[PDB]
């Protein structure tokens, strides 16, 4: 059930604030999402096709 | 305290003879320095997988494999080749392509793993990573005979840290 | 003599328990060790292994006339599988940091219709055993009920091991009474602080075997009653392979 | 009812079994866990250090009174070191260590009531703590918390002239004014890295080594709590809340004397 | 203060002698172990049914009867089997089945009844259960002359308590 | 998982790329930047001169305890004119200036 | 911007903080050197 | 250095392999062990034990410019990997009456491109081995090719271990040639005269590695290259469970 809490108002501070944030864990593992922000390092040039090309060894 | 950023590999395989033993705790002085460290050392726990990248920075000409394991605790560190080849391990063979990223995976009894120690942690600490040579460095006549391998750390797209806190205050000097 | 739906077997792999007067088989928390993964690892478990799944039987005491009430012996799970006893088990065991397992226990004894008395079989989750881990050598009333505390403590109300036996029945259990039974069956599932145990530093699930009535009988009557167990892992699930810890022992 | 308890389990009844009766049932929501347990408590007496205000935190207790407390409801201190940082312990100690000694009031700082009554193996919730100053008079107190498992040693001061409690970005708390309450409150998350905490015992070792010492499973407390102050003279009782509570595993609980008396109790 | 789980039947039935007689109090000293009791203790009312479950536990080879009461108050406890016998009460034949579960009936006046007693009862309390041989236990030659009955307590599912409270301190030594 | 660290980038990996594994992510909010510097941290004691509530305001310490404080996080003061308007500074002073000295507590003011 | 301060209790001290609102950081660089433990393969605290 | 569609790596449970120049696996009889079990046992066998799945690796020994061509060293299967070193392999291994496994082998040697030489890998079965079973110690052209007879037998024209090694590349094999590879890769089915195998007595499949173009090098180049392999059991199915072989020697 609940404890010992009646009150009428909505909690002044948010749930995540008020209570610690129950999380479940699944079996099997889950996938860290594919990005954690858009900060990011870039190669490029990395490949090929195009240039002053096939003058050059094979 | 006579830090460099590398190890050596040379020409005779000892099994008996690790090129380096890591502890696999955040706090482990050989990471002191890491930018992972240094941004764990705020956080109260961490969880998922660690990256070990080796970078060969020997000459065109050497050859050679190491074994790079991961030994989980539970019996101790491992002493010779032999013995780490029983737990998580990896091959990584010389050639064209420079380095080789090893992911120690994250295995444990608790959700998450304390950062820091309280103390030390014994023979504790979540395990280790040892380096070993499988086969020698072998070379041609007129190159040197060992190498310097490059050893670098950072978080597996995993890796997870939660509660910040403040670590004991320092000073650099 | 013994009967009909009280006649009962139970196959485990190469094993098989069979009783001819049961009461049943109590599960405790009314849930079964599911083998699911622990959601803590990264690596696969090695899982499934036949050779592990079956029933090690073995001797626990003596019973006698002698054993006074709330007298018992303990025998901490998974440490008395984890040496040469074990099989497989026990092989496989101490080569992984961590297992994840539920326990399926038999405990017997028979006597005659002329003998009197009855024995309480419980497991539990976080009993205080032996230091070490092994199964108790005889029978003791020690440290109950208020626990073990310092020499010096001369004052303390009590320790953190305390066991006020008068409730053990709080615990998934069943009774061995003479009169009706020659076996016990019990099961629980996998409970611990985390989702899978360093079982290395915790004896986390403890079978205990108690005297509540004290054995009585006339002369010519078996005299001493011994009683036996079997064990069984349920669905245990390994993981962090490594070397052997070795001093099994 | 004929009934057969060897199985385990007995059938519930009420006096409709066996007599010409009627079941009386009546609604009524006190006995749920969440609700017994949503309720403060005192853990004991607590001081702070003259000038602890401005200077280096240190270990150290006034009567058995120190300065920081582990928040947990199971025994810690041990009065033999009352000037070391307290620890938990796995027993609770008397009032006196011999014979002529006493057992009230108790030594060690515990959440009696809690330690007296808790019939489960395993708990997780939220700790809601109160902080209150024996004195009606104006009263300082700094408090710095920290999460199970990190860093105790709130010991180098790094400001001058600031306290070395008050460090770092790790929560602090200060209530000092002359139109102050005095006391304190506030509710500290479920920070251990453990899945749910051993209520009363842990079955295993602190290492893998096994240098045995049974009973409490590491980190399993909801972190320390370090004081300084201004009124080095005034003591203050520290309380727990359990906020949302939840329990597994019904275990037996303290053993209560026979009345060696009569055939019934009462109180005290 | 020599507790023991059991009270025993003998080959002799004296309608004078009660086997046990407890009061119906969730402070009986009697109860004072029992997790009803203990959890009981923390709550200032109760209401509903009380069980009393009795577990035979002498030979297959042994016969006899047992009668048990239960008396409201207000004309004191029943000093023979022939009083008891004239409030509620049931016959507990021996046989195939091993125990037998007696549930004293809330019979009171008010709602609910106060859990624990200021200063002692009297005479009061709420009555009393009493266990008494009605037939002597029987056996054939070869056998003990008198078994033990377990003998257990545990709330009804009429059961209820209210109002929490803390019990008087105490200290288990 | 072979890689080339040269290019200034490097791939990431899971204990999935090598072996029989499986990702282990589980979702936290706490190392956000925001988040983060989001709580307080003190920078230093500050005094009061006597009588200031009624007079002109002049440059002055108590303890290397001044008057004024710039709102930075970084190193400020310089203990040598500790009755001088404070100053942004670009070292931070141990507690004593030689050997014999400590560093802590630190003497310049910062978070 | 600068703080100066007056007041009436010229000998008690008050401490300063800052709570950053809102931070928002560019371009990831090195942090403080931490001293290599001439003593363990690990830290602690303090 | 060493490329592209020649860098490849094998994972086998919490092991992998990488070589950055591979010349392809070569599948003896082209076809791999199913796994599947043996139509000779009544018993259900335990199988798919992820900790036995994987490599195992230690040296061989050392290659030398003193070897002569067809002299080699024999590692004979399950044997070499029955003991310590075998793992959890080893350890339900000794337990069962029977194993039935298919074998993935990796054999390991790195030069230069300064040195000359070859190596011939192959792997047959009911190759004659050491009465005992173990890896070969040093080199040896030991009874090539007529086999071993006995003493007095004079005039006998031959013993039925023989081994004419001229032909040894009709058994799966690969080359170690310095000039271009440095791993060879092998993987057999399981063959033998029954369905499943009595380990114990048997040792039929046998790792060989000979020397057949001698090392050559100038001076200052590396001047022993030492020789390693990975072993790894092909889903072994383990069947007639009992207590342990024990002289695990």
């Amino acid at each position: 059930s609940e404890g010992n809490e009646g009150v009428i108002i909505n909690n002044f501070y948010s749930n995540q604030y008020q209570n610690s944030i129950d999380l479940s864990a699944n079996a099997t593992g889950s996938d860290p999402p594919k990005t954690y922000g858009q900060f990011s390092n870039l190669l490029s040039g990395a490949v090929n096709a195009f240039s002053n090309m096939l003058p050059l060894l094979a | 305290p006579n830090a460099v950023p590398y190890i050596e590999a040379s020409n005779t395989a000892v099994k008996t003879q690790p090129l380096a033993v890591y502890q696999v705790t955040l706090s482990c002085s050989c990471l002191a320095n890491t930018f992972l460290a240094a941004l764990s050392r705020n956080f109260a726990q961490y969880r998922g997988s660690l990256v070990y990248t080796f970078v060969f920075t020997g000459t065109a000409m050497m050859k050679g494999k190491f074994l790079i394991a991961y030994t989980p605790p539970g019996a101790g560190k491992p002493t010779s080749r032999d013995q780490a080849m029983q737990a998580t391990y990896a091959i990584w063979d010389l050639g064209l392509n420079s380095s080789y990223s090893f992911t120690v995976p994250f295995i444990s009894p608790t959700h998450f793993r304390m950062v820091g120690t309280d103390q030390a942690n014994i023979t504790n600490v979540d395990g280790w990573v040892t380096v070993w040579q499988l086969t020698p460095l072998t070379y041609p006549p007129g190159c040197p005979t060992s190498a310097k391998i490059l050893t670098m750390v950072s978080a597996g797209k995993d890796f997870s840290l939660k509660m910040p806190i403040s670590p004991a205050p320092w000073s650099p000097q | 003599e013994n009967l009909s739906d009280r006649v009962s077997q139970d196959t485990a792999g190469n094993t098989v328990t069979n009783t001819q007067s049961t009461v049943g088989r109590l599960v405790g928390y009314g849930t079964v060790h599911d083998g699911e993964h622990p959601a803590s690892c990264a690596d696969t478990a090695s899982e499934k292994i036949l050779a592990v799944e079956r029933y090690y039987t073995f001797k626990v005491n003596d019973w006698t006339s002698t054993q006074k009430p709330f007298e018992y012996i303990r025998i901490p799970l998974p440490h008395v599988l984890s040496g040469e006893d074990g099989g497989v088990f026990g092989a496989t065991l101490r080569r992984h940091y961590l297992v994840k397992t539920g326990w399926r226990v038999q405990v017997q004894c028979n006597a005659s219709q002329f003998h009197a008395g009855s024995l309480l079989v419980f497991m539990a989750p976080e009993y205080p055993t032996l230091d070490v881990f092994a199964m108790d050598n005889r029978w003791s009333k020690d440290n109950l009920p208020n626990g073990t505390r310092t020499q010096t403590n001369r004052k303390g109300p009590f320790a953190m091991d305390h066991q006020n036996f008068w409730q053990w029945t709080l615990y998934p259990h069943q009774f061995l009474n003479l009169r009706t039974n020659t076996t016990v069956d019990l099961e629980v599932p996998y409970v611990n602080i985390a989702p899978t145990s360093s079982w290395t530093q915790h004896a986390s699930w403890t079978l205990v075997i108690a005297v509540v009535a004290p054995l009585t009988y006339s002369t010519g009557a078996s005299t001493s009653l011994d009683i036996t167990a079997s064990i069984q892992p349920v669905r245990p699930v390994f993981n962090g392979l490594r070397h052997e810890v070795l001093s099994r022992q | 009812g004929v009934e057969n308890a060897e199985k385990g389990v007995t059938e519930n009844t009420d006096a409709t079994a066996d007599f010409v009766a009627q079941p009386v049932y009546l609604p009524e929501n006190q006995t749920k866990v969440a609700f017994f347990y949503d309720r403060s408590s005192p853990i004991g007496a607590f001081a702070v250090k003259s000038g602890s205000l401005e200077s280096g935190f240190a270990p150290f207790s006034n009567k058995a009174c120190p300065n920081s407390v582990i928040l947990t409801p199971g025994p810690q201190f041990d009065p033999a070191y009352d000037q070391l940082r307290p620890q938990r312990l796995t027993e609770i100690w008397g009032n006196g260590n011999e014979e002529t000694s006493e057992v009230f009031p108790l030594k060690t700082k515990q959440d009696y009531s809690f330690c007296l009554f808790s019939p489960f193996v395993y708990y997780k919730c939220d700790l809601e703590v109160t902080l209150s100053p024996h004195t009606s008079g104006a009263h300082g107190l700094l408090v710095r918390w920290c999460p199970t498992g990190t860093p105790t040693k709130p010991t180098t001061q790094v400001l001058h002239e600031v306290s070395s409690l008050s460090e770092g970005r790790t929560p602090q708390v200060y209530s000092a004014g002359p139109g102050t309450s005095n006391q304190i409150s506030f509710v500290v998350p479920y920070n251990s890295p453990l899945s749910v905490l051993p209520a009363v015992w842990y079955n295993g070792h602190k290492r893998f080594d096994n240098t045995g010492d049974l009973g409490i499973a590491p980190n399993s407390d909801f972190g320390t709590l370090f004081f300084a102050g201004t009124k080095p003279d005034i003591k203050f009782t520290v309380y727990l809340r359990y906020k949302n509570m939840r329990v597994f595993c019904p275990r037996p609980t303290v053993f209560f004397p026979w009345p060696t008396s009569g055939d019934k109790i009462d109180m005290t």
